[PDB]
């Protein structure tokens, strides 16, 4: 699945797991 | 001494400032959302769940006459029908067959699993924010939990700190909340004592234990043909199983700004939005005068590779010469760049590198070592990396 996270970042959960939060950078 | 700044709202990363007294040398401190629990005001209005139609015994006067009675029961469906003629083992419960006058009675009241699986529904107000910060000053921490109002005031022994308002007010909660199993949905409910038959709140009850319990989910009696006796009785299915069906996804998995919902009390922990202004009364004993920090003489801005990433990518050194061995603080003043370290030892003669982060693609930020300031000039490359598992510590300004 082809996701797009924003700079304020995006927390995904993957089944009953812990949640991890991602965040963008700037590589242009 | 009373100072104020406007640290960022988001939890989990420290923000660095250097008070500057006019006859005192400088000190570091280091702010820290370690929480922040935004609490609406919640009040029951009444609870649901699914409902048992619990079927009274049916009577039968023999060729009498019955007329229907008027209860109080959740939903009290009475109609009275003619002759039936009733079957249970010898085929002769009434004398005189002609009008067999019978009586049939229903009512719901709740499931006796309803002290689990139930759903309150809720309204909330203007939420109120609390934040716990971590605060050091110099070797000295502490840790308080203040009120966000701009008016309520936390104190850890010596200090006095006021913070709020938010400047950008949010609540992730609708005007309509319900509460189920500790899942959160800001599901629309209808008002008390308008039922809907077949949606969400068609039984509705004050608490589990309460007796005033009003509800309407269309019982609607049928003439019975069987001569073995038995009530026929047709309905609207309960709603509760079906708003269990059409639910969605809760809050802890759609509300913005990535903050975890928590029940009992109804809550939000650890949501980042927005700035807190505090201001902070710094007990003057904390303080030291610049005669006894030592201060340097001249400083120089030698610059290593920098990358404007999301992590500290850039590396720094500065000659110093001084006069006395000290712990001088390092802060970078502007709103583009943070360091990595709060302070460090400062020899006579000699040099000492140090970490930042940035996320401008220039470097033009100045640089303080006890109080004086040497700016710096660089170009940082773009990140190679594209994802970093630790957010911006740092936002980007307009046009810069
Ligand atoms: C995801 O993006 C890549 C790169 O554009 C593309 O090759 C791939 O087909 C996309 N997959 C989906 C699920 O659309």
């Amino acid at each position: 699945r082809n996701f797009s996270v924003g700079r304020e970042g995006l927390e995904y959960v993957w089944g009953n797991h812990e949640p991890v939060r991602v965040w963008a950078q700037e590589s242009a | 001494f009373e100072h104020a700044t406007t640290v960022p709202n988001v939890p989990g990363i420290p923000y660095k400032a250097l008070v500057e007294r006019a006859g005192y040398a400088p000190l570091n401190l280091e702010i820290t959302v370690v929480s922040s629990e935004l609490t609406p005001s919640t009040n029951k209005e009444y609870v649901t769940c699914r409902f048992h139609t619990v079927i009274p015994s049916p009577q039968v006067k023999c060729c009498g006459s019955l007329e229907c009675k008027a209860s109080s029961k959740a939903d009290y469906t009475c109609r009275v029908f003619g002759g039936v003629y009733p079957f249970m083992w010898g085929g002769a419960q009434c004398f005189c067959d002609s009008e067999n006058t019978q009586l049939s009675e229903a009512y719901v009241e709740f499931a006796p699993d309803c002290t689990i699986d139930h759903a309150v529904a809720l309204k909330v107000h203007t939420a109120a924010l609390k934040v716990g910060l971590r605060i050091v000053y110099g070797n000295t921490t502490a840790h308080l939990d203040t009120f966000v109002n701009g008016v309520t005031p936390g104190s850890s022994r010596d200090l006095k700190v006021i913070a709020g308002p938010i400047s950008a007010a949010f609540s992730p909660f609708d005007h309509k909340v319900v509460i189920r199993k500790g899942l959160v949905y800001n599901y629309d409910f209808p008002e008390y004592g308008a039922m809907k038959p077949g949606a969400f709140g068609d039984i509705q009850a004050s608490s589990l234990d309460a007796t005033d319990i009003v509800a309407r989910t269309d019982i609607r009696l049928l003439k019975p043909s069987v001569k073995n006796i038995h009530v026929p009785y047709t309905q609207a299915v309960s709603g509760y199983e079906m708003w269990k069906n059409n639910s969605g996804r809760p809050l802890q998995e759609t509300a913005p700004f990535g903050c975890k919902i928590e029940v009992e009390p109804l809550r939000a922990s650890n949501c980042a939005y927005g700035h807190i202004p505090i201001s902070i009364d710094i007990p003057d004993a904390a303080f030291v005068r610049s005669s006894e920090s030592p201060t340097i003489l001249e400083v120089s801005c030698t610059v290593a590779d920098c990358i404007y990433s999301a992590d500290f990518g850039g590396s720094l050194t500065l000659q110093y010469k001084a006069d006395r061995e000290g712990h001088c603080p390092v802060h970078s003043h502007s709103t583009t760049a943070v360091l990595k370290e709060a302070t460090t030892h400062v020899t006579a003669v000699g040099s000492i590198t140090l970490h930042f982060s940035t996320s401008s693609p220039q470097a033009n930020f100045i640089v303080s070592l006890c109080g004086k300031k040497t700016t710096c000039n660089a170009e940082c490359k773009p990140p190679a990396d594209h994802i970093i598992g630790e957010p911006h510590k740092v936002d980007q300004e307009f046009q810069a």
